[PDB]
């Protein structure tokens, strides 16, 4: 623990919105410092989007104005993707990052596949 | 439906080898990080080794680095560790283990979803 609940797969339809689930149960002591949201590139997780101390942000211009991520409680940062492109089938890879009292830092992550369904 | 079979446990020498091999069966596992844990009689289970899903992309336990290997063959859904220089204390039940992370967490044992049976691993430092 902690581990991320993220499905192995989900469905949009084209031109339409899909929310992809991203939730974990809140550790005491473990204080969430960094989400990123990441797009599978062949080898490399390329950012998407986001979330620290600053606020949120959207990291390549293809999702631009398409993108937002659950902040309303801890342990929910589900992204919903809306204006599904094809383009858009991938894996995505959610990613939180926690820091304990002293300053040690854990991270996890947890891969989902989106089909965009014409 | 799912299943993670292994096999090529057994006895060997020190200094000697084997392979373990884990077949993963129910569904496709080529986007699922594989894993290796280690296990001795009432003691905790521990970490020996993972591959990601993505890239080729290996870990180890500081224990077996340079001593054994993971390696994966996605067509066939089985993921093998070649354990050799073998020492008296890589005696354990092995376990292979599938999960969906992608660079993170994959020590961690909650991280994995499907785990296999065990096979024994004994190194005596006899012979056969």
């Amino acid at each position: 623990r902690p581990i991320l609940e993220v499905p192995e797969s989900v469905t949009g339809p084209w031109k339409g919105d899909v929310n992809l689930p991203c939730t974990y149960d809140p550790l005491q002591g473990y204080t969430q410092v960094l989400v990123k949201w990441l797009v599978q590139r062949g080898s490399d997780p390329v950012t998407i989007f986001l979330r620290d101390s600053s606020g949120d942000h959207i990291q390549q211009a293809k999702y631009q104005g398409r993108l937002h991520v659950s902040h309303k409680v801890p342990g929910d940062v589900s992204l919903q993707l809306s204006t599904l492109e094809m383009d858009d089938r991938s894996h995505y890879t959610c990613e939180v990052t926690w820091q304990t009292p002293d300053g040690n830092q854990v991270v996890r992550d947890k891969i989902t596949e989106l089909r965009v369904q014409k | 439906q799912v299943q993670l079979v292994e096999s090529g446990g057994g006895l060997v020498q020190a200094g000697g080898s084997l392979r373990l091999s884990c077949a993963a069966s129910g569904r496709t596992f080529s986007s699922y990080g594989m894993g290796w844990f280690r296990q001795a009689p009432g003691k905790e289970r521990e970490f020996v080794a993972a591959i990601g899903p993505f890239g080729y992309e290996t870990y180890y336990a500081d224990s077996v680095k340079g001593r054994f290997t993971i390696s994966r063959d996605n067509a066939k859904n089985t993921v093998y560790l070649q354990m050799n220089s073998l020492k008296p204390e890589d005696t354990a039940v092995y376990y292979c283990a599938a999960g969906r992370w992608n660079r993170y967490g994959f020590e961690d044992q909650d991280n994995f979803d499907y785990w296999g049976q065990g096979t024994q691993v004994t190194v005596s430092s006899a012979a056969a």
